[PDB]
C-alpha cells in the first residue's frame, strides 16, 4: 500500500535527540534509539528509531531515508545500514520510524548508517534473548523437524491493530541565528518561524516572523532564541522537550504487529529401549538439554520430570 | 503483589481498569539533559512464566488427558455404569425356527 | 505483560509550576529544581534557576496482550456425556452420543 | 552398542566390513525442497574419548 | 601444481541448491553449504561449498571464483569474501570446491 | 573477550596482529553490569584519562 505510508508521512518528520553512544560520550544524533522490542520466539526484534525511513520527501521510493540535518530535513538513498548485537545481524523490513531485523543473542544493541562523513551509530545497553519453542534448546532452528505454534512480529507494511499518537512539536532552542547587528544582537527569521527571543530585558518571548533586534545587551551571550515551527508533527517522547504543544492527538498505525504463526522445532534422537521384564530400562543420547516426563496410570500419579544433558541410563 | 503473578489484572478482555500495582518510582534527571528516568519491579507474569510447575495434563491420576476448548477431561476411567437398553420386538424369532 | 509510557515532559526557562494527579492506573507526577537543560546547538532553554520538570509516568496494557494471556476461572460440577457405538442381532455398527 | 564404545569396528586397518550399528533413521522431507533429512546417535567413540 | 587443478576443473562445474539462510527464509544460492568439517586441535576448519574457486574458465589465476549465475557459468575476481562464526574469521587457502579457514568458537 | 587484535589497511595489506590476553569488564559498586545504564547513582571510579600530554 501507499496510502498508509502517506498517512505516516502526512505530518511526521524526523527529529534529533541524545543517545549514549560511549564511543563518543553522549552524542546527540538523528538516530536516537527508543524502546527496542523483542519477545518473539524466533529471535526477531523490531526497533523504533528517531528517523523516517522508506519514502522520500515526495512519498515514494521506499528505499530512501529522511533524517534531520542541523535544523532542516534531508533525504538520501540508503547506502550502508547495519544493526549489530554481538555479530552483524540481517534486517528484514523498514518503514518510517521502525525497522524489523533478525539478530543473534547479545547484550548491547547498536545501529549505524553511513552518509560519507559520518557513521551515525547509537548504542543502548539492553538485554536480548533467544527463546526456544517446545522442549529442546537451540542455537538456531534446524532445517527439518516438527512444527509448533509460535508467535512473532509480522512483516507487512501496514495494519491497524494498534497505533500511537503524533503530537504537536515544542519549541527548539537556538543561538546561531542570533548574530550581531552592527553593535548589538540581531535576530533573523527562517521565513515562517516564531523566533522566541529573550535577553536581559523582557523581549518578545513568543517569536516574531520579522527580523529584528534589541539593544538591552550587545553580546549574543545574554540573549537566547527559540525557533517555533508548526508545519509538521512528531511522536512525543520523554527524550524530547515539550513546549505549550498540547494539540492534535493524531494517530499513526504501528507498522508491524505480533501474530501467531508456525515455527519449526527439532526432533530429539531416538531412545534405546529395553523391555527387561517386570521393569523398564532406557538409554538416552541427547544433543541438547532435552526434557523427560513419566507418569503412572493407577490411583496415584507419581510424576517424574528432569532435564537430560549427558548420555545416561534410567530405570 | 507488585509483580509476582498479579500486577496487571484487567477484569475483562477489553476493560478500562487495571486494579493492580507495579511499584513505579521516578528519578531526578541529571546533567541537564531532557529525559525522564524511572524504575520499577520487573513484571511478575514473566517470573511465573519461567517457574510454572507441573502442568495438569502430566499429573492427572487415572490416566486421562485434557482438551482445551470446553475444558474436556476425556476418558477418565473410573467406576461402573448402570445400563438399560430396549430393543425392538421385530428382531426376535420363534424358538421353533432355530 | 505490561508497558509503561511517558508523555513529553514540560519545562520553563524561568519560574516553576505544579503537577496535578489524574485518574489513571498508577499515575505519577513530580517536579524538580535547578535544571539548566541542554539541546542541540540551542540556547538550552535556560537563563537562571529553572526548577521546572514534569516527568509524569503512565501504565497500561501491552500491544501483545491480545494473544498470550493467562485466565483465571472458577469451577463447578457441570455435566457428563459420552458417545457409544452399538451393534445387536444383525444390525451393523451404529454410533450416537448421549 | 549403538555408540558407546563400539559402533564402527573394522576387523583390520583397511578391511571392507564394519559389523556394528549406529541406529540410523530417516525422516520425511517437508515443504517440497530437495534434501534428505535423517537422524542418528552421536558417535560413542567421542564419548569414550 | 597446475595439473591437479586441471583435473579438478576438467569436468567439474558449480551448481545451485538451497540453504536455510533465515535472514531471507530458505534461499537458493550458488553458495550452498555442505558438510563443514572440524576436528583439528588447533581450531582450524575446512568447508566444502557448492561453487568452484581458484581458476577461471581458462584454468589459471587461482584468485578467481566461478559460480552459476541463473543457468550459466560466470567467473569473477574474488572481491570481498568472509567466513564468520561469532567473530570474523581468517581464511587460509581455497581450491575449487573447498576453503580452509581459521575461526574462533 | 579473550584475544585482543588490532588491524589497519594500507591497500595491499590488512596489517593485523593478535595477542591472546584476558580482558575483563569490572563493575563498580554492588550490581553487576553488561554496560552502565543511562540513569542511576554516581560513584567514585578510576580510569585512564584522554588528554594528549
Amino acid at each position: 500500500d501507499l496510502d498508509t505510508h502517506f498517512t505516516q508521512y502526512k505530518l511526521a518528520r524526523p527529529y534529533i535527540a541524545d543517545c549514549p553512544n560511549c564511543g563518543h560520550s553522549r552524542c546527540d544524533s538523528p538516530i536516537a534509539i527508543e524502546e527496542v522490542r523483542g519477545d518473539a520466539h524466533a529471535g526477531v526484534i523490531r526497533i523504533q528509531t528517531s528517523a523516517m525511513f522508506g519514502l522520500k520527501t515526495d512519498g515514494v521510493d521506499l528505499a530512501y531515508m529522511s533524517f534531520m540535518n542541523g535544523k532542516t530535513q534531508k533525504s538520501i538513498k540508503i547506502d550502508n545500514l547495519h544493526v549489530r548485537t554481538s555479530a552483524p545481524c540481517s534486517l528484514v523490513s523498514h518503514h518510517g520510524y521502525y525497522i524489523l531485523a533478525q539478530c543473534p543473542p547479545g547484550d548491547t544493541v547498536t545501529v549505524g548508517f553511513h552518509d560519507g562523513p559520518n557513521r551515525h551509530t547509537c548504542t543502548v545497553a539492553h538485554k536480548v534473548e533467544f527463546r526456544p519453542v517446545g522442549r529442546e534448546k537451540y542455537r538456531h532452528p534446524p532445517e527439518h523437524g516438527v512444527e509448533l505454534p509460535c508467535n512473532r512480529y509480522t512483516h507487512k507494511r501496514a495494519d491497524q491493530g494498534h497505533y500511537v499518537e503524533m503530537h504537536q512539536p515544542g519549541l527548539v532552542a537556538d543561538h546561531s541565528l542570533l548574530s550581531i547587528h552592527s553593535a548589538k544582537v540581531k535576530i533573523t527569521v527562517p521565513s515562517g518561524a516564531q523566533v522566541k527571543y529573550y535577553c536581559k530585558c523582557p523581549d518578545v518571548r513568543k517569536g516574531i516572523t520579522s527580523s529584528d533586534h534589541t539593544t538591552t545587551c550587545t553580546d549574543v551571550k545574554q540573549c537566547r532564541a527559540y525557533l517555533i515551527d508548526n508545519k509538521k508533527w512528531v511522536y512525543n517522547s520523554g527524550r524530547l522537550p515539550r513546549g505549550e504543544g498540547d494539540t492534535f492527538k493524531g494517530k499513526l498505525h504501528v507498522p508491524f504487529v505480533p501474530v501467531k504463526a508456525k515455527c519449526i522445532a527439532t526432533l530429539a534422537p531416538e531412545p534405546l529401549v529395553e523391555h527387561k521384564h517386570r521393569t523398564l530400562i532406557l538409554h538416552l543420547h541427547p544433543d541438547h538439554p532435552t526434557l523427560l516426563t513419566t507418569r503412572s496410570l493407577g490411583s496415584d500419579a507419581n510424576p517424574t520430570r528432569q532435564w537430560i544433558e549427558r548420555p545416561t541410563t534410567v530405570n | 503483589k507488585a509483580g509476582s503473578f498479579g500486577d496487571l489484572q484487567s477484569r475483562t478482555s477489553t476493560s478500562n481498569d487495571l486494579y493492580a500495582n507495579t511499584n513505579l518510582k521516578l528519578q531526578r534527571p541529571q546533567a541537564g539533559i531532557v529525559h525522564t528516568p524511572f524504575t520499577q519491579v520487573p513484571s511478575g507474569f514473566e517470573r511465573w512464566k519461567k517457574d510454572k510447575g507441573a502442568p495438569l495434563n502430566d499429573v492427572a491420576p487415572f490416566g486421562c488427558s485434557i482438551a482445551l476448548e470446553p475444558l474436556r477431561a476425556e476418558n477418565c476411567a473410573v467406576g461402573s455404569i448402570p445400563i438399560s437398553i430396549d430393543i425392538p420386538d421385530a428382531a426376535f424369532t420363534r424358538i421353533s425356527e432355530t | 505483560k505490561y508497558k509503561t509510557k511517558v508523555p513529553s515532559p514540560v519545562v520553563k526557562c524561568c519560574g516553576a509550576t505544579q503537577c496535578t494527579s489524574k485518574p489513571h492506573p498508577d499515575y505519577q507526577c513530580q517536579v524538580f529544581s535547578g535544571v539548566y537543560p541542554f539541546m542541540y546547538g540551542g540556547a538550552y532553554c535556560f537563563c537562571d534557576t529553572e526548577n521546572t520538570q514534569m516527568s509524569e509516568a503512565y501504565v497500561e496494557r501491552s500491544e501483545e496482550c491480545s494473544i498470550d494471556h493467562a485466565k483465571a476461572y472458577k469451577v463447578h460440577t457441570g455435566t457428563v456425556q459420552a458417545m457409544v457405538n452399538i451393534t445387536y442381532g444383525s444390525v451393523s455398527w451404529r454410533s450416537a452420543d448421549v
